[PDB]
RNA sequence: UAAGGUGAUAUGAACCGUUAUAACCGGCGAUUUCCGAAUGGGGAAACCCAGUGUGUUUCGACACACUAUCAUUAACUGAAUCCAUAGGUUAAUGAGGCGAACCGGGGGAACUGAAACAUCUAAGUACCCCGAGGAAAAGAAAUCAACCGAGAUUCCCCCAGUAGCGGCGAGCGAACGGGGAGCAGCCCAGAGCCUGAAUCAGUGUGUGUGUUAGUGGAAGCGUCUGGAAAGGCGCGCGAUACAGGGUGACAGCCCCGUACACAAAAAUGCACAUGCUGUGAGCUCGAUGAGUAGGGCGGGACACGUGGUAUCCUGUCUGAAUAUGGGGGGACCAUCCUCCAAGGCUAAAUACUCCUGACUGACCGAUAGUGAACCAGUACCGUGAGGGAAAGGCGAAAAGAAC
RNA sequence: AGGACCGAACCGACUAAUGUUGAAAAAUUAGCGGAUGACUUGUGGCUGGGGGUGAAAGGCCAAUCAAACCGGGAGAUAGCU
RNA sequence: CGAAGGUGUGCUGUGAGGCAUGCUGGAGGUAUCAGAAGUGCGAAUGCUGACAUAAGUAACGAUAAAGCGGGUGAAAAGCCCGCUCGCCGGAAGACCAAGGGUUCCUGUCCAACGUUAAUCGGGGCAGGGUGAGUCGACCCCUAAGGCGAGGCCGAAAGGCGUAGUCGAUGGGAAACAGGUUAAUAUUCCUGUACUUGGUGUUACUGCGAAGGGGGGACGGAGAAGGCUAUGUUGGCCGGGCG
RNA sequence: UACGGUGCUGAAGCAACAAAUGCCCUGCUUCCAGGAAAAGCCUCUAAGCAUCAGGUAACAUCAAAUCGUACCCCAAACCG
């Protein structure tokens, strides 16, 4: 299975924003994900004559790699490790050190 | 083509030597006769296109003999 | 001048068409090798 | 919906069958290439449901 | 007769254009794009019964593809089949 | 298996799904237009035209199925002619076509070398054709050897560039014998005794194992440079796991994995066991392959070019003996030794890679490596067979440049 | 009547000039021959490589012909450059 | 805290070479001592790509020929409109077959294509456009010729060929006038028609073939005669009196 | 009158002469060099069917499917 995963709440390990918390937006099948308020990039798109029109500089999330995030603990307070271990038939994750079911 | 129904003779490869030796392609052929054989058993002429020595052992194994050799291997006479 | 390609599409057919290449042997082993060095169109039919 | 086709008769799903067609299939081909029809979804849907009820047609019927 | 399941499949658009309007607006005609094997008994078998009119006669043209391309890679389109529906006296679609 | 998906260029729109009937992966099914052996007739492939039968509560039109040829078998018919054969009709079974190499067989060059060329060579090669299998072929002594013995076939290393063959030129080139790989023997020509006795073949079932999806899978932080750290420095931990790949520079400990330990509802390959069917064990006695061996003529294969040339094959003409017999032992005769032709089957060692998986390289890195790293046998050229390219790399991320 | 006469279409190609890296891998322009015949032309068919066809020139057989083109033997051979 | 590579400088060895370093570059390089070579190019009328040279030179493709006004446009010798001028008129007009295959028509763009410019185009992009009982094909029938069940023949592949079956360039049923679209028309519309089959009713009734006969069924040349298409002139009708 | 045209209305609409290489003519005359086939078409019957089927005539009704149809075509669209 994947280890972080859609609703999750991850600590970036590599790059511009190492240290940031953020939850994961979405993840995408090319191995990374989109973190909220993490990987800004300032778009800038021109005003399509379509429907409606912005303009200007946007400031969107760009995708991380999936290895620079890791899931925050909270119990701890740090990045940790994932692992599945079963219960009850179910494959369930849990964080490594001090192996807590997530 | 020229295969006796009998014997089974096609016709094989050789040379022409000379007196020089050169070596030249040739066919030996065999010596088919379309001959008309009486079987008693049957009061019929089957026609064959035998060898001169299917005849011989046509002679010898009687005609009978050899129709059910060729009847045997599918020879359809 | 009369240059040597006037085109007839039935006797382009008649003559180097599939029917007429599957029509002995060996056309169909023209056909075999167009298809084994692999080849968008075999013959020319359209 | 694949029990649900599965459960009835072979009438039935030929009635099922003909309302996929009619009452679906058409009327979204007519009504999507008119202009109209802005759930474009409903063409894939019907299409891949008069498939269901087409397989379970055969395997009902003999073998 | 033809049976439904075929004449349901037959008929495939209505062709909109200016010919095809005032062929409407002006000599009762529906143009209308169909299946490209159906016959002009089956297109106009399909106008009788899926939009409950009757046809007077039936003109099928087939339409060739054009060759287009994207970029420097052609391509031939799709060739189609083009039916005039020439409705009688009563009609409305 | 699953929290994300609706293949790519290729974004959108419209939606599906989140604890299970989204999607993805696998087993088995269903559908599978038209052309193509193409098979109902035809044809300029992807089209034209049917016949026959069954059914269609608008059966004035539709739908479905069958209809090719040939071989074999059977049934019913059936001439010249009486019986009968030929023929005809129908049914059942099988075949047909494609495929890279390997294999057996039918045919079979020349350039070249001989410092010319004809015998010879190249070479039974290239090529053409037929056929078959996962291998084929061969094979169970009418074989060698040599007065001792060996014991079917096939493959490898010697023998040995030897003996020989050779316009005795150019060249061709063994066997005996030795060492290994592998090892397996049988059946019919024929009756009685006796039966299912080993034997395999076809199938069911059970077990074991493998394939086709998968599951879990250890262990790290601080600080400095830097756009970014996996790097420097400092201190820790894993290891049956430091194979490899990715991650913003070089990561055992970030991710996927690797070692290791497990997993199959279903379909299967192999190996045992077992049920049924077919098949025949074993004993006594008898038989023990005729236009054949051999011969004459012509040719070919044997390393051996007709030579003193044994042996094998046969196109032609002939032609035995048949266990008190016959073949061979390199002209040939005698003595001695060895073997039993004119019927057939047979695993393994062996040869090859269209194709699949894993791994490896003192192989190539875009004028190289495939012709082809890129929608390449394409564009393009040629009536046609056929010929046949060029063309990779922004960035870490499009943040790919609002105004 | 005519392998009759003159002469357009039509078939040809005698002379000259241009052109000769052409407008054209054989033409243009001005004259020229045949023009009811052994003529000319359209569409289809047949003949194939030591082979075809030839009112014969070794001509023609897809701008190729004292032996076509393609592929292969094949990296033929080259005492020569 | 900056590799390979690239480009300079300095030092050094007898030489092939070596070493250090500035700038570019942006991620790899490799001592020493051994090992293996697709191991060193200026020549091969060498192969591939790039770029010069002649040189801003010859040429810009029939000596049928243009001139002006106006429009559009950023720009007009070339496009559109108008008036003149010239050229073809048994063709340089019109309609097809073969062949091509969207080039047709409309809107839009001027990068490349157009031997110049281009607003234009057979160019780019998008949309549209081809309507049949009577035209043609398919279809029925056949020629040359192909293929060919059986068959005769042939080492194999295969050759020939009977029945048959295909094969037009030939034989076989039927529609004309007028109108219309930017683009189709004997196809659409208006008017007036015709042909061949199926089925049903009614009246009369001998029908029936891969069989017999007719017919289809067919040469070159020449000669007139009768016509028509078509044209010329007069009449008529409308307009002009310059 | 989006000046591009769009509708409405519309007179005469005859005769003479000339005349084809087109039509009668697949004729006629003539000449040797002696000039496709098969089907549709019309007829005759054989086997068979014979108060049925079929044939003919009139009327009515249904059907006539499929593919081509643009555009160039002595040429800037075909072969060069």
């Amino acid at each position: 299975a994947a280890k972080i995963r859609r609703d999750d709440e991850v600590i970036v390990l590599t790059g511009k924003d190492k240290g940031k918390r953020g939850k994961v937006k979405n993840v995408l099948s090319s191995g990374k994900v989109i973190v909220e308020g993490i990987n800004l990039v300032k778009k800038h798109q021109k005003p399509v004559p379509a429907l409606n029109q912005p303009g200007g500089i946007v400031e969107k999330e760009a995708a991380i790699q999936v290895s620079n995030v890791a899931i925050f603990n909270a119990a701890t307070g740090k990045a940790d490790r994932v692992g599945f271990r079963f219960e009850d038939g179910k494959k369930v994750r849990f964080f490594k050190s001090n192996s807590e079911t997530i | 083509s020229r295969v006796c129904q009998v014997t089974g003779k096609r016709p094989v490869t050789g040379n022409n030597r000379s007196h020089a030796l050169n070596a030249t392609k040739r066919r030996f052929l065999p010596n088919l006769h379309s001959h008309r054989f009486w079987v008693e058993s049957e009061k019929r002429f089957v026609t064959l296109r035998v060898s001169a020595k299917g005849m011989r052992v046509i002679d010898k194994k009687g005609i009978d003999t050899v129709l059910a050799e060729l009847r045997a291997r599918g020879e359809k006479y | 001048m009369k240059r040597t390609f006037q085109p007839s599409v039935l006797k382009r057919n008649r003559s180097h068409g599939f029917r007429a290449r599957m029509a002995t042997k060996n056309g169909r082993q023209v056909l075999a090798r167009r298809r084994a060095k692999g080849r968008a169109r075999l013959t020319v039919s359209k | 919906m694949k029990a649900k086709e599965l459960r009835e008769k072979s009438v039935e799903e030929l009635n099922t069958e003909l309302l996929n067609l009619l009452r679906e299939q058409f009327n979204l081909r007519m009504q999507a290439a008119s202009g109209q029809l802005q759930q474009s979804h409903l063409l894939k849907q019907v299409r891949r449901d008069v498939a269901r009820v087409k397989t379970l047609l055969n395997e009902k019927a003999g073998a | 007769m033809i049976r439904e399941e075929r004449l349901l499949k037959v008929l495939r658009a209505p062709h909109v254009s200016e010919k095809a309007s005032t062929a409407m607006e002006k000599s009762n005609t529906i143009v209308l794009k169909v299946a490209k094997d159906a016959t002009k008994a089956e297109i106009k078998a399909a106008v009788q019964k899926l939009f409950e009119v009757e046809v007077e006669v039936v003109n099928t043209l087939v339409v060739k593809g054009k060759v287009k391309r994207h970029g420097q890679r052609i391509g031939r389109r799709s060739d189609w089949k083009k039916a005039y529906v020439t409705l009688k006296e009563g009609q409305n679609l």
